[PDB]
């Protein structure tokens, strides 16, 4: 029984095995019944193996022999546009996959030396997003809020704006995305399959599907290994963003894991490593060196708390791992602000470094005006009379918020959001009823792609406002409000 | 046969050791004899020197160490087919309405696998139910999953049956009906109410079939009984391919009853006392229920809210697996507005503007935008009174209390205990009185018109009543 | 006489307003007694089912 | 060792016995000082007992003995104007107990098959709570509240009222009252036994007590052996009406139970089967069908809740598992309004089918009157008929007031609410509306009681009846 | 100082402080793995803070005559008053000198709070 041994006991997704003495930890074995399990416990005299599959098969005096192999999954561009289960094996019941190589699941993430400064931006699409917390490549931006807030929503919009530059020739700004669903139902995930084929961004994309019916070692291994197919993107000198929805139901699975080892709980239940899991998880999303071929890995991980509640322990461990929050609230989805994300609670910590030129040139004071409106709501609510610079902030900031609202779907190129943003915080639209600024953004673009195409040209291939093109936005912003 | 011996009962876990070595699988059924007739046990885990333990499905009590169990060689298996429509089933698939056997040529295991990623499939048609609130904010789905949020006695139950008296008539295909835990006396009322209104014929054919673990039952039965609805439904999906209406009443006490085992089968207690294994049991159950490419289920679910608390581990898991939710609230059943339906924290896929069109969303969003503009103000409300708020404040707090009270409507059902006759209204006319409402068309009226009716034509009717 | 109508008028509104705000008070005492009771319950459940594992 | 075993080792009321091979679970075991326990943990080799008594009766190395009787109680009519504890052993002192029976303890509540629709009143004589909340013979409503609201009042009113029938000759109208004390102090349930001895309610009544110092397994299985000895009238075709005051006492000795055999704490540190205990015990209050012989048990469940928070765990656990609810309010109890009923939180949900007719005539649209009222005196906190309303209201709610130990029948209740709702109490002021309606009573009883009589005996008012009490009410109004 | 106290002496005795004592107790009972209580401090903790306080004393003329005095210091975080251990040694001592960090931080020091302070031998002690 050095290469093999026998269950002694098996219930609830757990075998305790007798022998295997030369096996190593976290080593996959098979049982003579056909399902497979990982080591997770190696004791003096068993071994405690997570069954990837129905225990019925199991059952005591079950031969059980090694693999020999840790834990790992084909990798490479031929899972584009492909879904596959948290091994890696295709469920879209097409092909097989076409795996330019395999790498391990639990892998070193980049130390200090590989490693460079976060610099090119992540072009969400989203206008608050790209505005007041910009998302950069190699950055690990966390997405965070209640149930049914839109947090999957942003991320989507995130992956779908890519299709710019994914059809182009330029490889270092194509970007490819990587969607792990974590205990999310099935049907879910081909809703979201459906949604990527219509808008056409499956091409370019890949997910990794750990449903909810899916033994929980693989919700708990569908990250690592979906972080191991970005990551030969990153290697390769590519780039990747990988969306990891939900990374709190991956927490659940390894609770469950643990709680069923018999290893000592922690609070709420959850084991003692637990921030180990996701720090180690998030950190190999990294921007690296020109001698390791300038390729990067995005994460977005997302995060549902339960009644707002940030200081539960999963929560507060991701918001102190990643580099950034997005806050989506529900009081802010009811008053009509879409994507409702808190732009005061959100922060990006890379900062201004991964925003375009000309969006933080403009961008400038608009998370003044913001933070100012904010403020001063508190007098209109609380009935006090309004000093006049109270009431110009609160004209203002109003329009501002109405001007961050964002259709599902429905992402904005940075040539397309710069003169917005412009209008906005110039004081351009003060005069405009506050019910038609919708109306007025759907018909300004329409106006500059029309009349004043060369500003926009400019403004995508530069990049950067110069003062003939700011000059000429002022004009043009002029004549436009001048309707 | 391969036969044990009882070696140790502890509430509904019976632990058996079966000399010769071939021990039963996992899930296996294992039978005992008693005055009762046959006792039901499951297997549950592999514990070790030729023991097993295993949850019972019915009542422990008079079990004797020593005595003799008999090894089924499979799962709990159910009657499928249309023998089972117009019938009452037993946990364990006996019949109880006292009828006779169940005569179906198929018996087919409760326990089976998830319907994989290929087979899924996805729409985008709306079920209209009659009733405002849900048709205006959460739209249901044909084929979609649904779900009721609610504390105790908030009107589950009685929302339930609306739903079920409002559509099982207009959906013409089979329907399974699945008590888990829930009233008695309710599933006796459900039963003759069916009979009476010939969706059940005992003289001829039926449409739907009943399946019942009401929560007199001990944990092990209720931990199990949903799987029997579900596979009766999946039957109906699968082989008949029908269309397939699933109730369940209550989700909840599933996930509730394994926690009632879940110390005694030796596991480590997780947040609030749960089972570790509660987020993948209900994955395991609930992603069943999927409608496929095979057929349709449309599945309406109830969901208890342990003292009120949404953020509870079981509601909060229930809620990722739903297409359309329903969250019933104590507040607003406190205010008499029932259905007390919550129209802030009720939400469904289907409110997008390229299923609903453009109309239908900016009513409910315009809706929306007004209740949370009210309820945002209430501690001003409540301190300075109305006096004090700006006066577009003003006429909106109005506009958002007469929505509050036309979003209430009296059913039929409910007609019973409220005296007020029920009432049901159409989807376009939903959206016409509340777009007329939202455009100040009806701000003379006086609000207390808006309470229980159906339609802006009973408002103005009420208004008449209330002027005279 | 609108003067003293007034400044009787604001006697009377910031008195009912101190009054309301007085109820929300017990109220919420309330409401912080039974969090209080809820959480020492929790986190003392959570220390206890980590002694016995 | 097959029919006895040795007590292995006692404490926290749990003894560990050795030996006992052929015990049943649950049976219940003899030890040799006399004091008795339930087998609850059969287990390789030991069996556990919980102790029906103090653990300073039971001593390592005792013998213990079987019975070979699954946890019973004796059962029968014998048992009416007799307090029993929670195993049927007589302590009033009053002599043995003539048992018609031994029944379990605890038993399934029948299912969906043998049950009927309820649709017969449960007179409680209270004109609040027998017009707006309807009890129903079979019906289980829950009384809800803060400590001394009137909950255990509302009950013993209750069980007063039935006075009325159970002197008469039918059996199916009289109605028999079962009565647990649990967790109480033992002198208010001596006091609460003499209170009915002065009423003469005691001749139909059965108590059940389980106070506040017996052992917690006691307090555990009081309401269960109750329900066992209502089960008795339920089953041979009579009627019965179960109290449980309270259940959530009953919940606490469950919990140190459950804590005591180092079972997992859940929500509010209760287990988490604390639903199953409440829930086993309410569906056996049934209404049964002909074919079953027609017998009913109902149930009042009493909850205390705290600071009047009905969200908590067990009081929603409860409201779930019940037919209904009446909500005592503090608030309304302290400003004199007894019984002080929350009308806008209580509800039946069995509602027009226990009613009587002639109620749910003169009462109709009275269930809202009220709510509007408050949501009037809500609006203020004025138009002319929001001015009437509060005017009618106030007087309304002066008539749902009553004193205690004084139920009305419903021939003298329907003239009242006729009164209130047709607005006649409009021009009387409010504080001789108490008059109003003993004198109004006192005159019909004195001039028109014929139209009591054919009130009582056909049950509803015809068109000639309606206007001879209208006729009758404006005489009176304008004397 | 119990030496002070029963040879005829006074002694005043400064525990700064106890907060941190109870926190070193708890760590000797979780490593000793004795049962838990409220925020896993051990089961007698007040009998830890009761039993080390009740030594100052005043003793009668028979016993000879001495004092000793204790002055135990206790932090509050956040000025929570109502924590585990702040209510049990405000429950266990005759009196509280409460500072406050708003009077502190107002440069009103030594900042005592006069509105929480009590002394309940109060004004026996107090000289003429
Ligand atoms: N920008 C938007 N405009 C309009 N509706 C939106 C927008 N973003 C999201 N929604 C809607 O919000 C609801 C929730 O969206 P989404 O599924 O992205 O949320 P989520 O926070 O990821 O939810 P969950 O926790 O259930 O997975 C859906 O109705 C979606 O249509
Ligand atoms: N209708 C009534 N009129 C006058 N007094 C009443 C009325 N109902 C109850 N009381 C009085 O109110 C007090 C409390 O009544 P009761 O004992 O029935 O309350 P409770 O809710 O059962 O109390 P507890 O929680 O202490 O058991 C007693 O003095 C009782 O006499
Ligand atoms: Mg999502
Ligand atoms: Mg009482």
């Amino acid at each position: 029984l050095n290469e093999t041994g026998r269950v002694l006991a098996v219930g609830d997704g757990i075998a305790r095995v007798f022998g295997l003495n030369n096996i190593q930890a976290e080593e996959l074995v098979e049982f003579s019944s056909g399902v497979k399990g990982m080591a997770l416990n190696l004791e003096p005299g068993q071994v405690g193996i997570v069954l990837f599959g129905s225990d019925r098969l199991v059952k005591e005096g079950e031969l059980v022999k090694r693999t020999g192999n840790i834990v790992d999954v084909p990798v490479g561009p031929g899972l584009l546009g492909r879904v596959v289960d948290a091994l890696g094996n295709p469920i879209d019941g097409k092909g097989p996959i076409d795996a330019a190589g395999r790498s391990r699941a639990q892998v070193k993430a980049p130390g200090i030396l590989p490693r460079r400064s976060v610099h090119e931006p992540v072009q969400t699409g989203l206008k608050a997003v790209d505005a007041l917390v910009p998302i950069g490549r190699g950055q690990r931006e966390l997405i965070i809020g209640d149930r049914q807030t839109g947090k999957t929503a942003v991320a989507l919009d995130t992956i779908l704006n890519q299709k710019r530059w994914n059809n182009g020739s330029d490889e270092s700004k194509k970007l490819y995305c990587v969607y792990v669903a974590v205990g999310q139902k099935r049907s879910t995930v081909a809703q979201l399959v459906q949604t990527l084929e219509q808008h056409d961004a499956m091409k370019y994309s890949i997910i990794v599907a750990a449903t909810a019916s899916e033994a929980a070692p693989l919700q708990y291994l569908a990250p690592f290994t979906a972080a191991s197919i970005g990551e030969w993107f990153r290697d390769n000198g590519k780039h990747a963003l990988i969306v990891y929805d939900d990374l709190s139901k991956q927490a659940v699975a390894y609770r469950q894991l643990s709680l069923l080892l018999r290893r000592p709980p922690g609070r709420e239940a959850y084991p003692g490593d637990v921030f180990y899991l996701h720090s180690r998880l998030l950190e190999r999303a990294a921007k690296l060196s020109e001698k390791e071929g300038s390729g990067s890995l995005t994460a977005l991980p997302v995060i549902e708390t339960q009644g707002g509640d940030v200081s539960a322990y999963i929560p507060t461990n991701v918001i102190s791992i990643t580099d950034g929050q997005i806050f989506l609230e529900a009081e802010l989805f009811y008053k009509g602000i879409r994507p409702a994300i808190n732009v005061g609670l959100s922060v990006s910590r890379v900062g201004s470094a991964a925003q375009v030129k000309a969006l933080k040139q403009v961008a400038g004071s608009l998370k003044l005006f913001l933070a100012q409106y904010r403020e001063v709501a508190a007098f209109a609510q609380f009935g006090s009379d309004l000093d006049a610079s109270t009431k110009q902030t609160l004209v203002r900031g109003e329009r501002l918020t109405q001007l961050l609202k964002q259709n599902q779907y429905s992402p904005l190129a940075t040539e397309e959001q710069v003169p917005l943003i412009y209008a906005g915080v110039n004081g351009h639209l003060d005069g405009i009823e506050l019910s038609r600024i919708g109306e007025f953004e759907s018909s300004f673009l329409s106006y500059l792609k029309s009349n004043h195409n060369e500003l926009l040209t400019e403004i995508r291939e530069k990049g950067e406002l110069s003062k003939e093109l700011l000059a000429s936005l002022k004009s043009a912003t002029e004549s436009f409000v001048a309707t | 046969p391969i036969t044990g011996k009882v070696t140790a009962v502890i509430g509904a876990i019976v632990d058996v050791h079966f000399e010769q070595s071939e021990l039963p699988a996992i899930l296996n059924a294992l039978e005992i004899k008693t005055p009762q007739g046959k006792l039901v046990l499951e297997v549950a885990q592999h514990l070790g020197e030729n023991t097993v333990r295993t949850i019972a499905m019915d009542g422990t009590e008079g079990l004797v160490r020593g005595e003799k169990v008999l090894d089924t060689g499979g799962p709990i298996s159910v009657p499928v087919g249309r023998e089972t429509l117009g019938r009452i089933i037993n946990v364990i698939g006996e019949p109880i309405d006292e009828r006779g056997p169940i005569k179906s040529k198929l018996r087919k295991p409760i326990h089976a696998d998830p319907p994989s990623f290929a087979e899924q499939s996805t729409s985008a048609e709306i079920l209209e139910t009659g009733i405002k609130v849900v048709d205006l904010l959460a739209p249901y789905a044909r084929g979609g999953k649904i779900g009721l949020f609610g504390g105790a006695g908030v009107g589950k139950t009685v929302f339930i049956q609306e739903l079920i008296n409002n559509i099982a008539k207009a959906h013409g295909g089979f329907s399974v009906f699945t008590g888990v835990g829930e009233r008695t006396r309710e599933g006796n009322d459900l039963y003759r109410e069916m009979k009476e209104t010939g969706v059940i014929n005992l003289e001829g054919e039926s449409k739907v079939a009943l399946v019942f673990g009401q929560m007199n039952e001990p944990p092990g039965a209720r931990a199990r009984v949903a799987l029997t609805g579900l596979t009766i439904a999946e039957y109906f999906r699968d082989e008949e391919g029908q269309d397939v209406l699933l109730f369940i009443d209550n989700i909840f006490r599933f996930t509730q009853a394994g926690s009632e085992v879940s110390a005694l089968l030796g596991r480590i207690p997780s947040a609030v006392g749960y089972q570790p294994t509660l987020a993948t049991d209900m994955g395991l159950l609930q992603e069943r229920i999927t409608t496929t490419k095979k057929g349709s289920v449309t599945s309406v679910q109830a969901v208890y809210v342990p003292a009120d608390d949404l953020t509870d581990p079981a509601p909060a898991t229930t809620f990722a697996h739903l297409d359309a939710t329903t969250v019933l609230s104590r507040g607003i059943s406190e205010l008499g507005i029932y259905p007390a339906v919550d129209p802030l924290d009720s939400k469904s896929r289907l409110l997008d503007a390229a299923v609903v069109g453009q109309e239908h969303y900016d009513v409910a969003s315009k809706v929306q935008e007004t209740l949370q503009t009210y309820k945002s103000l209430q501690d001003i409300i409540a301190i300075l009174g109305m006096d004090e708020l700006s006066e577009q404040d003003k006429l909106t707090v109005e506009r958002a209390r007469k929505i509050q009270r036309f979003l209430s409507q009296p059913f039929a059902v409910a007609e019973v205990f409220t005296g007020i006759p029920g009432k049901l209204v159409r989807l376009k006319d939903t959206v016409a009185s509340f777009k007329a409402v939202l455009e100040g068309k009806y701000d003379n009226i006086p609000e207390h018109a808006f309470y229980m009716v159906g339609g802006i034509e009973d408002v103005v009717a009420k208004a008449e009543k209330l002027a005279a | 006489q609108g003067y003293a109508a007034e400044i009787s008028a604001r006697r009377n509104a910031m008195d009912n307003a101190s009054k309301n705000a007085g109820d929300m008070i017990n109220r919420y005492s309330i409401l912080y007694n039974r969090t209080r009771q809820a959480v020492i319950t929790n986190e003392l459940v959570d220390i206890i089912t980590g002694a016995s594992s």
